[PDB]
DNA sequence: AAATTGACCAATCAGAGGTAGGATG
DNA sequence: TTCATCCTACCTCTGATTGGTCAAT
């Protein structure tokens, strides 16, 4: 279901998105 | 809302992916919209993140296509790259 | 190596009709005669999109551009990688999960584990 | 399979029927 | 296509007229269709006609309601009169 | 007399069940609270039906109304005496011919004769 | 008399409602401080209009000032008086029917026989 | 040419202010109200005229468009525009 | 459909605005 | 003011699933 | 005959497309 490592690439953006996505959700409430 | 491409757009391109006789469920358009909308808040970051650390205000073409390249898109920067020197 | 995204997971006829797509997509960008104005509401709702982001300032006139080119890739690329998975269970109508099974076949996908969960 | 009489009360709205049927059909063939 | 009442009314009537289990064949359908069409022109015909004769343009009900009871639909006459007078 | 046509043609059971459904199509019409209610679609398309005979001018608001009523018993009384044929043939699916045989029983569908050749 | 027209071919409710629409069009052309500054684009477009009949020659400033004024109310009251249609065929939707029907109803509106052929 | 008829969006917009906030209005319905106010302007304009030319005027004036909607049985027109037109003048 | 007699006051002016709006679509 | 395009509503049509009716032993 | 279980073919009904107007630009 959930992996440990994803694209070597992507893995450092996705971390950032996650956080950036939480703050925008909690920000629009 | 901002953080999505219109979704009439989105549909007309995925139409134009499949045989003229083929249908789409609305639950496939609303995911190709998070799907692209995150594709470019995914490039755009990386682009941004750059821009900020080399103390930069403007993110222009070559930081979309570096950002690219460095988050995997490889084929997409170096097909975009020609389209950018016409520009 | 620069092209290994345009057919990874991808195997049989459709590894050959990706191939031949990005090869019509590349011949359109080598053209010399580009129309550089999509639609005015589309490059406004891309830059809208780009400044939801709070770390972004200043947006160049050329990466709305270049986002608009490249979101019609994705999409088209997608929208066909994910009709192999409607055309396998004899199914005319494109559902969500054959996005979701479209995206698990390569890593360049990777990115949009939390958008399609 | 086809009758010389039928109800009497609605025999003659019956052959009307099928005259102004039939000039429906005479307009439908030519537009 | 203004000869016919429109199907899907039609078809929903029936549903209700049968048990749940029932099916009913498309022939069935546009068959019942044809029929309800050629109940209403047959009944504004002969009441039109009446209309005609007596020198009003206007076809009422009353005019419908004598046209039913001329051309042997006594039950629907009088049925639909009770309704027509609270209208 | 003027009641004749519920139950004309019909034996036994269905004789019963048809008379209960005009005596239910009575009571409804009876009852106090009428919305009058037509779909505007419904209401074009009547008005559409009765207007395609060249000798119609103006029609009242009340006849399209009258109509809806009438055409919602004639279904539902021609459906249900359809269906008795389906049955007899042991079948789930109604057919043409059961609409057919249907017209057959009653001098009232004298006026089909043309619609459905039987 | 004068106002036979704001209620010609109405009945009910329409009647007392357009007799209102004129009371308030009156009071408003009867109030002290009218702007008689109207936009660039209709005036030409207006004595364009009057000026594609050859007969006319010269134009005052008055007049197109009469005709601005005059249309809004003009289109007003067709428009309230084809609306009646639209509600008495369960529609929200105004169509050219409507306003067919509404010209039918007042000999005032003669002059349109061949605009609005019906 | 086509200068014959007022531009569609003006008329449409007055229709919008005389139906009920919900309502919606046909392209045809405002096509047709469109030719309908056109000729309403030429029909009055062409009687104007006419009476200017046997007068042997040049110029069409308030009064005449006024003269011309009490002869065409645009009367209620007429009588409400004349308290108009005074106004205009003092 | 087609009436003999229309309003009155109209009439002489329906007529001649008949005959002017052929002319305007003879110049097409 | 006019044209273009996204969103939306109500009405229609199509396909994905469900059930009948037939075949075989 | 009366089941048991396939298969084929049609109907059902959800849900996608269409047609047309508003709103924003
Ligand atoms: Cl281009
Ligand atoms: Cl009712």
């Amino acid at each position: 279901e959930s992996p440990l490592y994803v694209n070597a690439k992507q893995f450092h953006r996705i971390l950032k998105r996650r956080v950036a996505r939480q703050k925008l959700e909690e920000q629009l409430r | 809302q901002d953080r999505w491409l219109p979704i009439a757009n989105v549909a007309r391109i995925m139409k134009l992916a499949l045989p003229e006789n083929a249908k789409i469920a609305k639950e496939a358009k609303e995911c190709m919209q998070e799907c692209v909308s995150e594709f470019i808040s995914f490039i755009t970051s990386e682009a941004s993140e750059k821009c900020q650390q080399e103390k930069r205000k403007t993110v222009n073409g070559e930081d979309i296509l570096f950002a690219m390249t460095s988050l995997g898109f490889e084929n997409y920067a170096e097909a975009l790259k020609i389209y950018l020197s016409k520009y | 190596g620069t092209w290994a995204n345009v057919n990874q997971g991808l195997q049989g006829t459709a590894r050959d009709i990706l191939t031949t797509y990005w090869q019509h997509v590349i011949n359109h960008l080598e053209s010399d005669n580009h129309d550089y104005k999509i639609h005015q509401l589309l490059l406004a709702r891309i830059k809208k999109v780009m400044k939801a982001d709070p770390e972004v300032k200043m947006i160049s006139a050329e990466a709305p551009i270049l986002f608009a080119k490249g979101c019609d890739v994705f999409i088209t690329e997608l929208t066909m990688r994910a009709w192999i998975h409607a055309e396998d269970n004899k199914r005319r109508t494109l559902q969500r999960s054959d996005i979701a099974a479209a995206l698990s076949k390569s890593d360049m996908f990777d990115f949009l584990i939390d958008i399609v969960p």
